[PDB]
């Protein structure tokens, strides 16, 4: 099941001496404190400044041994959006009073979610799917 | 300690310090058998 | 008639009890079969992991690891990668043939 | 060494492994000198991505089960840090992936927090990169210098 969900509206897109991946700065167009810094491969889903991201954190996709690759008539929870990482849940920090920061690794590709609500959902799992609209 | 000969033979004595001594040449230190020398090449397949 | 026993080994001291997982040693051999090799068995679905390693250039061994989900051995897996390559020679072989005549 | 009691001393105590540390300081004397360094700050690079095929291929190439490279008997691989479109696996995944296989099964990962010789300006804005992160044996911020 689902960890978290919101709709991104980027404000910065930044190479910085990379061919490939880019630094994303987003900010929440519903929540006003939420704030993002992820690191996207740019080569297979390029993102530009001014863009809706619908950025989704899952647990899995709807016990497993190993990642298979695909074969006919597999459905995932993937099937829905456009670009998916898996990744680690490494430090939680806290800002301030109620707000609370999430650091998440995605093989190098880091990223940083800033807010307060999802303190109950978002834990410290060696198992985190990062899910990518539009 | 022997009068001079129109170098001399060595005595005992200098036979057991020639050079560096029979003890650091011969006892301390000495030629081995079952080994070899060459010169070394890199290798990072090893 | 004699078949050579030399060119192909089983490396028993890797391979798997079922055995889903083996490595083969392939004497007189390098990248130019070896690479070719895994590519033709990573393409097989029931393969799980494929890669060659050449254990050193002085020795004239070529090392290949097929690992694979169940229902198929790593020998299968092996004898369609050759059984496959062949059969790629002969489109290579025939398209070329067909290209000269249509000059 | 003629004799087996020679041997063992040349196998237990005078053996290369017991001398990664000099006794002068206490600090290593044993490391990859220049292509390799090179190699690892371009292969654990952001921009550094690998094919399942591409992947594997650089598992087998320095880890035989054959040779005793493994501690596992199959060489086991981490899933993508890519899922969708194309899986693609991470250049700090196969340091991880190496470090799985070649560490015992029955002792937990390699927690360390380490630091590069090369400064984060060079690698852009808002990078991390300087930073060496290991958490449960996995490679997941920083670059593998000289350091």
């Amino acid at each position: 099941n689902t960890l978290f969900d919101d709709i991104f509206q980027v404000s910065e897109v930044d190479p910085g001496r990379y061919n490939k991946v880019c630094r994303i700065e987003a900010a929440s167009t519903t929540q006003d404190q939420c704030k993002l810094t992820l690191d996207i491969n740019v080569e297979l889903f390029p993102v530009a400044a001014q863009d809706s991201l619908t950025v989704t954190i899952a647990s899995s996709l709807n016990a497993t041994r190993s990642w298979r690759p695909p074969q006919a008539g597999d459905r995932s929870l993937a099937d829905d959006y456009d670009y998916v990482m898996y990744g680690t849940a490494y430090k939680f920090e806290e800002v301030s009073k109620d707000l609370i920061a999430v650091y998440y690794s995605f093989g190098g590709l880091l990223m940083r979610l800033e807010g307060n609500y999802r303190n109950l959902n978002n834990l410290k799992q060696e198992n985190a799917y990062l899910l990518i609209r539009r | 300690k022997a009068q001079g000969r129109t170098v001399p033979i060595p005595g005992v004595k200098q036979a057991l310090e020639k050079k560096e001594g029979l003890f650091r040449k011969h006892m301390m230190g000495k030629r081995v058998n079952y080994a070899a020398r060459s010169v070394i090449s890199p290798d990072p397949n090893i | 008639e004699e078949p050579d026993r030399e060119k192909i080994k089983l490396l028993t001291q890797a391979t798997s009890e079922d055995g889903t997982s083996a490595s083969f040693q392939i004497v007189e051999e390098d990248h130019t079969l070896g690479n070719a090799l895994r590519y033709v068995i990573m393409k097989n679905p029931d393969v799980e992991f494929c890669g060659y390693s050449i254990p050193h250039p002085s020795e004239n061994l070529l090392n290949i690891r097929i690992q694979t989900y169940g229902e198929t051995t790593a020998v299968d897996a092996l004898q369609k990668g050759l059984k496959d390559l062949m059969d790629l020679c002969d489109v290579v072989e025939s398209k070329f043939t067909e290209k000269i005549k249509s000059m | 060494p003629q004799n087996e009691n020679a041997r063992a001393e040349a196998l237990n105590l005078a053996n290369t492994d017991s001398q990664y540390l000099t006794p002068t300081s206490g600090s290593p004397v044993r490391g990859l000198i220049q292509d390799h360094i090179s190699a690892g700050v371009w292969l654990t690079s952001k921009d550094s991505f690998f094919t399942r095929e591409q992947y594997q291929q650089y598992i087998y190439g320095c880890i035989r089960p054959e040779d005793g490279h493994t501690t596992r008997s199959k060489i086991v691989t981490l899933p993508p840090t890519i899922f969708k479109p194309y899986p693609l696996w991470t250049g700090k995944q196969i340091i991880t992936t190496v470090l799985l296989n070649v560490t015992p099964p029955d002792m937990p990962g390699i927690n360390l927090i380490s630091k590069n010789k090369i400064k984060n300006e060079y690698w852009g804005k808002g990078s991390l990169e300087n930073e060496v992160l290991f958490k449960d044996g996995a490679l997941l911020c920083g670059i593998l210098d000289k350091s």
